[PDB]
């Protein structure tokens, strides 16, 4: 299986995630990641685990135990991408809800917090409007 | 204007047409029929394009052999899509509208007036400038 | 048999070399010519007669390139750039790795080569190059502490966490104007990689929670979604987990498939269109995502309409709740629901697609006046503006004396958010080329278009218009258009002007010299806006 | 930049010719200098050629007629040898090019060997020379085509046996050939600001009329005027 | 104002790349700029060569005795083959 | 190289011989014989620590910068006053006149004095003696001596004439009879392409006192020889 | 014996751009092994296939399971064992190229050979390794055979 993997996910190039990871990805596939799961390369790591989010809800509900062991498995890695995937992931099979609490033991959110909350408090002058904004109405758009 | 002053006419270029089709599949009494009126046949009955479920010979299989001699060639089907070759479908046409001739042998496309009829760079062209006037006047009766 | 001989024989043919005393494995080398059963005084031959000092002639050229006034500088780069070269063909990773597993630190000397900034240059091309070296890799993430190519700007969290810092810092310095230009060479890197265009988009909707001025930070979200959508990626499913979408599963389900198929259908409206007639709709936030806006104007202002009569009022009434239901909220609690301008929205928006739809349509002139009254919702304008691009767009559409483009003017008059998308339309017009159009029929055709052009200069949207006109000057058009273009700018303006606005429109007001306005605004720059 | 690219070859760059050709001529070729000098004085003439058909045509078509096909008489070579491009050939650069100034020699429209008839040769032949060197330089030939040193042997005696067979014989009557090949197509016409076309013109333009039907000039602007419709 | 025997000339651009200003660029690569043309009734090609910002070079007329009386025969020689070959080409046949 | 207070292989030789401690002198010498930037100073260690020579890169920056000696020199040719040109060009001279000696220095020398109409004459005097130097000398310092000893120029001048003759009794008794050509055949211009008539030239350059050196060789060959 | 390539493929689409000729569509296949993409013309009416369909697929040089060649000649009679007789539709033809995403200074990582059958294509991308086996104007037969 994780040869399998590996030769399904090994192609360097193709960082995204290939369309039909959802065919990929069964339940016994996804069962017996967590058997191989450290002994693949980090970029099929990476895809395989992104992969989660293409899948049907619904299927993203029935194996979500395993889903969230080999994110535990993710975030014990070594691979800092993992590390960080797995952060974002730690919340998402239970609920679909990504997890947005990254500013724990991470220096690089914590620069992000420091420099560019900064940065949006500094450029509150004239502030630019998202796309959406163009359909507001008057009373929308002042909200 | 140098090029072929002749080439292939009504009926016959409609029938080329219609059989050069990448679905054209022929039965073992139909293609040795046919082989009788080939005048430079070897006398080898070329292996068929399918064996099993039943033995079943192409079109283009048959219009491989009266190619005379080793030419290439490659032309554009009348009806070519303007935009195949920037699609990934460059040397794998949809329709088959890409004339492919290597070695003497048809392996892709379907003929028409832009790769048989008269106009330079045709197939009878290339035949003519390769094979002398001998072999393409046989290869001229012979696709008749 | 003994391999001493031939090492000695090698030692000699090494040694003879011109100026081999500089090489520095020499120690070993001797040691090697020595204990085979060689001698310590053939090699001080070897070496010395071969020896010219080279060292030194190069020293007394520097100075003699020096001595002209040559600056020291250029030569100075010169050489280090031949050392560049030098080391790219000769460049060997494990030895690097080497240099990673002697000490986790290197040793010092790549500090000081840290320190000057051509050698950073350096090693941004080999990781470039050779992605796959932990030396470079640390060396990249230790400049990055301190133009990584994008493969290497991803390869690590670290470096592309910077980075990415780096790269929003400079798009909110430079503001909406800057935006086209530093926008592509940051998506690429985020749309080049899932985990990356999770990890961003993550930060991203961490970062839009703030209020002052997070709409930004969401808006370079949406450009880079929409970048990955038409890079051909799945970047639906992951903006639905990045929402409330979990909240509402029948909704998100909706959404999803019909943002993956990329195309409405009504199989799925009818279960959106019942989600939000029934008095429990989900946040109206949700479901504003400017690709299914994108989708609803796609599919319902096309020519056509491809649209059932029965389900039609289902879209337009999801269309009106989108753009003009306004909810209240406070602190995560959704307060209400404002269903005012629902129903005169979605009045307008039938009128329109009706208009749009009809195309027997002639009785457009009869309908002018209630286009432009159901143009004041913003929404029934972009709708209008699309119609209107798909409709000019096509071929053979001019066998008139037109209209559709005094509808953008009434665009363009209402709207200021809408100045930059009628000039992406209006500059595609005007560098389409037109062939059954006679000549000078076409010249009077781009003499329309640069009046309509002239007309949104006149709302405020004076600069990229004045420097997209500049560029095709300098960049192609007759100067016949250009000098009718800056007429009728002369025309209407008066002063008082501005230092941006003279310097975009004065450069280009000297290539030519036929017309008094003219000298009068020359007078007025010339001694007020130098 | 893209003639440098396509037509210069390299001989700096190892790997390319290690993917190429074999170790033996790679050594050869990066050892000695002088077979190095003879590719770029290939590629100086090609460039000198470049030029020349800059000046010849500046309508930028390459579409032009020749004696011979030599795309196609390089696919036939690879056809009969059977030459698989997914290996390293073995084919030595300076014999393309001492094979190319051979068959150059060989190939003869004007007879003698005099200034004014070498002057003669070479124009009678620039173009077609011109063609076959820009066609098969050592860069294309080595990089794309990976022709055998046989097969390559056999494409020159080919292409000079083609180009003997192809001059004009001696005792033909181009006269009344270019006649009836030129009045043959008048007899198929249509009969047409506006200028007078078909075999009225044709007449006009042979039966030579003091008075055209439509006489007309193209003139063609230079200052201003040649972008600025106002002034033009 | 103007030179006698041109009752109406008129101002236009080539719509083909045959007849575009095609100029090399520093890149050696061939650009076709679009470049007012403009075409005569009449044909005084003596008098028009010598107007101002008249370009003396890419100047021509279809007619053929007036290019023998003021070019020169080898001049008259191309200006013949130019036009036998447009009117040959002009309903898409090529003749060698 | 000493004339300048620079060490040669003489200074390397004494250094090294009668020294029992050739690996401090050696490392002293390869730091202090360095080239004079401080940049390169961090990167010699590096340079070498792949086991690359630092050989090549001294080879490749010489052929650069003497290079670029010559294209300066070839730019101060024509450039601003003649008095800087020739003051800068005089200074380069008895500088580079120390290492004319070698084989390498000489080229630039030899520019030097190309780009020069006028040299002191012992530089002059030692490039006519050392046959090597006068062998490996442009002409540019040869028209000068010779405007100062007629000697050589009338060496020079001699086996080019002794060619002349040859190849004109040849052509006067070339053996072929026919109307269409004879000795008298070719145009003047023809004649005029002679390697010995462009050599010439060359060597008197717009001097009117070579031109007479050149006039009085001919009147002594003319009269003496009695050969038209 | 000679096999040049062997594998398992699944079905994905029949006919994405359209149907073009009705008697042959135009698989689109994927193998769930070695991600070769296959894209094969096959006569669907003589042997009618499905999407989602699981089949056996394998590219030999001969059929006789002994590496003996009969230089492309129909042989009815010939009595020798027959690895065609181990698939339900065998096909013959000859590869016309092999293209691959090599650099001018490294091979190819993966390679992508199209192949002739009388004019019905096949064209099968994947790793170089495995498709090693295909030498460009070589006689070849495809066997296909369902796996229910």
């Amino acid at each position: 299986t994780g040869l399998w993997l590996h030769n399904k996910l090994g192609a360097t190039d193709e960082l995204w995630a290939p369309p039909s990871i959802a065919s990929l990805l069964t339940a016994a596939v996804i069962d017996n990641i967590r058997l191989c799961f450290h002994g693949l390369s980090s970029a099929v790591k990476l895809k395989l685990l992104l992969g989660t989010l293409h899948l049907p809800r619904r299927t993203v509900d029935e194996m979500k135990g395993a889903l969230m062991e080999i994110i535990q498995l993710a975030s014990l890695d070594s691979d800092p991408w993992v590390l960080m995937v797995a952060d974002i992931l730690k919340s998402f099979p239970d609920t679909g809800s990504l997890n947005l609490e990254l500013e724990e033991q991470n220096p690089n959110v914590q620069d992000i917090l420091g420099e560019l909350r900064e940065k949006v408090g500094e450029c509150e002058a004239s502030a630019m409007l998202p796309l959406e904004c163009q359909y507001l109405n008057k009373n929308a758009l002042t909200t | 204007s140098n090029r072929p002053v002749m080439g292939i006419v009504q009926d016959t270029l409609t029938a080329v047409r219609k059989f050069t089709k990448r679905d054209v599949f022929l039965e073992r009494g139909e293609v040795m029929n046919l082989l009788m009126f080939l005048s430079t046949w070897d006398g080898k009955v070329p292996q068929p394009a399918i064996l099993k479920p039943r033995p079943l010979w192409t079109g283009k299989q048959i219009f491989s052999l009266i190619i005379p001699g080793h030419i290439n060639c490659i032309r554009t089907h009348s009806t070519h899509p303007d935009d195949e070759d920037s699609g990934p479908y460059k040397h794998i046409s949809p329709g088959d509208t890409k004339v492919v001739v290597e070695n003497g042998e048809l392996i892709m496309g379907i003929l028409c007036k832009k790769s048989l009829g008269t106009s330079a760079g045709s197939l009878v062209h290339i035949s003519y400038l390769e094979m002398g006037h001998d072999i393409t006047r046989l290869f001229y009766s012979n696709i008749q | 048999g003994e391999d001493d001989a031939e090492v000695q024989q090698e030692c000699l043919h090494k040694f003879s070399t011109r100026d081999y005393i500089m090489e520095p494995s020499i120690f070993n080398t001797l040691k090697r010519y020595f204990q085979a059963g060689g001698s310590p005084e053939n090699v001080i031959q070897l070496l010395s007669e071969n020896y010219t000092a080279v060292a030194q002639t190069v020293n007394l050229l520097a100075e003699w390139l020096i001595q002209t006034g040559v600056e020291p500088v250029q030569v100075q780069e010169t050489v280090e750039n031949h050392l560049k070269s030098l080391l790219i063909k000769h460049f060997d990773p494990r030895k690097a790795d080497s240099i990673f597993t002697e000490e986790g630190e290197t040793p010092a000397w790549l500090e000081q080569m840290i320190a000057h900034t051509t050698w950073r240059d350096l090693f941004y091309k080999l990781a470039e190059a050779h992605p796959d070296c932990l030396m470079l890799n640390f060396t990249v993430k230790l400049i990055s502490d301190a133009i990584t190519s994008v493969s290497t700007a991803c390869q690590q969290l670290e470096v592309f966490s910077r980075v990415l810092r780096t790269s929003l810092a400079t798009i909110l310095d430079g503001g909406e104007e800057n935006l086209e230009k530093n926008l592509p060479e940051f998506a690429k890197m985020v749309c080049h990689g899932e985990h990356t265009y999770l990890f961003a988009q993550a930060m991203m909707s961490v970062l839009a929670q703030e209020e002052q001025g997070g709409s930004a930070v969401r808006r370079i979200a949406q450009e880079v979604q929409r970048f990955a959508q038409e890079k051909g990626h799945d970047a639906s499913q992951i903006t639905l987990a990045l929402g409330t979408a979990a909240s509402y599963p029948r909704a998100c389900q909706a959404l999803g498939a019909m943002l993956s198929k990329g195309a409405l259908n009504p199989a799925d409206i009818t279960v959106l269109f019942k989600m939000f007639t029934s008095m429990d709709p989900p946040p109206v936030e949700l479901i504003r995502v400017p690709a299914f806006l994108d989708l609803f104007m796609q599919s319902l202002f096309k020519p056509g309409a491809r649209i059932n009569q029965d389900h039609k009022h289902k879209y337009i009434h999801i269309l009106a709740y989108a753009a003009s239901v306004v909810e209240t909220w406070k602190k995560n609690k959704r307060v209400s629901i404002n269903k005012d301008e629902l129903k005169s929205t979605s009045k307008a928006v039938e009128t329109v697609h009706n208009l749009c739809c009809n195309e027997n349509a002639s009785e457009l002139v009869a309908e002018l006046s209630t286009l432009y009254q159901c143009i004041r919702f913003p929404v029934v304008a972009m709708g209008v503006l699309k119609w209107v691009d798909w409709t000019v767009s096509e071929p053979r559409y001019f066998q008139l004396q037109p209209v559709h483009l005094a509808l953008l003017d009434e665009i363009s008059t209402c709207h200021q958010l809408l100045h930059p998308q009628v000039l992406q339309l209006l500059v595609k017009l005007f560098e389409t080329e037109h062939s059954q159009l006679d000549v000078m029929e076409q010249l009077e055709l781009k003499k329309t278009l640069l009046d309509r052009m002239v007309h949104l200069l006149s709302r405020g949207y004076v600069l990229p218009v004045v420097s997209y006109i500049r560029k095709c000057l300098e960049k192609d058009t007759d100067i016949s258009l250009i000098r009718y273009f800056v007429t009728e700018v002369l025309d209407v303006i008066a002063p008082p002007y501005t230092s941006d606005f003279v310097q975009l429109f004065l450069p280009i007001l000297e290539n030519d010299s036929i017309a008094d306005p003219v000298t009068e605004f020359i007078a007025h720059c010339k001694s007020n806006f130098i | 930049k893209a003639f440098e690219k396509k037509f210069r070859f390299d001989y700096t760059n190892e790997r390319a010719l290690r993917r190429t050709l074999q170790e033996d001529l790679v050594k050869d070729v990066l050892s000695n200098a002088h077979i190095q000098n003879e590719l770029e004085r290939e590629f100086e003439r090609m460039r000198e050629d470049r030029e020349v058909l800059r000046v010849i045509f500046p309508t930028g078509d390459s579409k032009v007629v020749l004696p011979c096909n030599l795309l196609r008489m390089i696919w036939n070579a690879q056809k009969i040898f059977h030459i698989n491009p997914r290996l390293p050939s073995d084919l030595h650069p300076i014999k393309v090019v001492e094979g190319v100034k051979e068959l150059s020699k060989k190939l003869v429209i004007v007879n003698g060997d005099d200034p004014l008839s070498r002057q003669a040769q070479e124009n009678a032949t620039l173009l077609f020379n011109i063609h076959l060197r820009s066609t098969l330089c050592s860069r294309r030939m080595a990089e794309e085509f990976r022709l055998s040193g046989e097969a390559f042997d056999w494409l020159l005696g080919e292409i000079e046996s083609k180009f003997n067979q192809a001059i004009a014989h001696p005792g033909e009557m181009v006269g009344a050939l270019a006649a009836q090949s030129l009045g043959e197509p008048a007899t198929q016409m249509t009969l047409n600001k506006n200028v007078t076309l078909g075999v009225p013109r044709l007449k006009e333009l042979i039966n030579i009329s003091k008075k055209p039907k439509t006489p007309s000039l193209t003139v063609f602007l230079l200052g201003q005027s040649a972008r600025d419709a106002e002034r033009a | 104002q103007g030179i006698e025997q041109i009752s109406k000339v008129y101002m236009h651009l080539p719509q083909t790349d045959n007849k575009k200003k095609i100029i090399i660029t520093e890149d050696g690569e061939f650009k076709a700029l679009q470049e007012w043309i403009l075409e005569t009734d009449g044909v005084s090609l003596m008098r028009v060569l010598s107007e101002k910002d008249v370009d003396p070079v890419r100047t021509t007329s279809n007619d053929i005795v007036e290019i023998f009386t003021v070019l020169g025969i080898e001049a008259v020689r191309k200006a013949l083959e130019r036009e036998l070959y447009h009117v040959i080409s002009f309903d898409g046949s090529y003749v060698n | 190289l000493q004339d300048l207070g620079v060490a040669n292989g003489e200074d390397l030789k004494e250094t090294l011989t009668n020294c029992t401690e050739p690996l401090k002198a050696i490392e002293q010498f390869q730091t202090e014989n360095g080239v004079l930037l401080p940049s390169l100073q961090s990167a010699l260690p590096f340079l070498d620590l792949h086991g690359t020579p630092r050989l090549e890169f001294h080879q490749s920056v010489f052929d650069e910068l003497r290079d670029k000696l010559l294209e300066r020199v070839s730019a101060i040719a024509s450039e601003g006053k003649a008095e800087e040109r020739y003051k800068k060009l005089e200074d380069l001279l008895e500088k580079s006149f120390s290492l004319v000696k070698m084989p390498s220095l000489q080229p630039v020398v030899m520019c030097v004095m190309k780009h020069l109409p006028k040299v002191p004459e012992k530089k002059l005097k030692l490039v006519m003696a050392d046959k090597e130097l006068y062998r490996a000398c442009a002409v540019e310092v040869k028209r000068q001596i010779w405007q100062d000893n007629q000697a050589l120029f009338g060496d020079e001048v001699s086996p080019l004439l002794k060619q002349y003759i040859l190849e004109k009794e040849s052509a006067l008794f070339s053996t072929e009879l026919s109307v269409l050509h004879n000795f008298f055949s070719p145009s003047p211009k023809t004649r005029r392409q002679g390697e010995v008539v462009q050599r010439l030239t060359r060597m008197v350059g717009k001097n009117v006192k070579l031109y007479d050196m050149v006039l009085q060789f001919l009147r002594t060959l003319f009269l003496r020889t009695r050969n038209v | 014996a000679g096999i040049l390539f062997e594998d398992i493929f699944d079905v994905k689409d029949i006919d994405p751009e359209g149907k073009k000729f009705d008697r042959v569509s135009r698989l689109h296949c994927e193998s769930e092994s070695f991600k070769m993409d296959l894209i094969l013309d096959v006569n669907i009416q003589i042997y009618p296939v499905d999407l989602g369909d699981k089949f056996r697929l394998v590219i030999a040089s001969t059929l006789y399971e002994d590496g003996t060649l009969d230089d492309g000649e129909y042989n009815p009679t010939d009595d020798r064992p027959s690895r065609a007789d181990q698939f339900e539709y065998v096909m013959y033809g000859k590869v016309y190229r092999i293209e691959g995403d090599e650099t001018s200074t490294e091979a190819a990582t993966r390679l992508s050979a199209y192949v002739s059958y009388g004019g019905l294509l096949m064209r099968l991308q994947g790793d170089a390794n495995n498709l090693h086996g295909f030498e460009v104007d070589s006689r070849v037969y495809l066997l296909m055979k369902k796996l229910a």
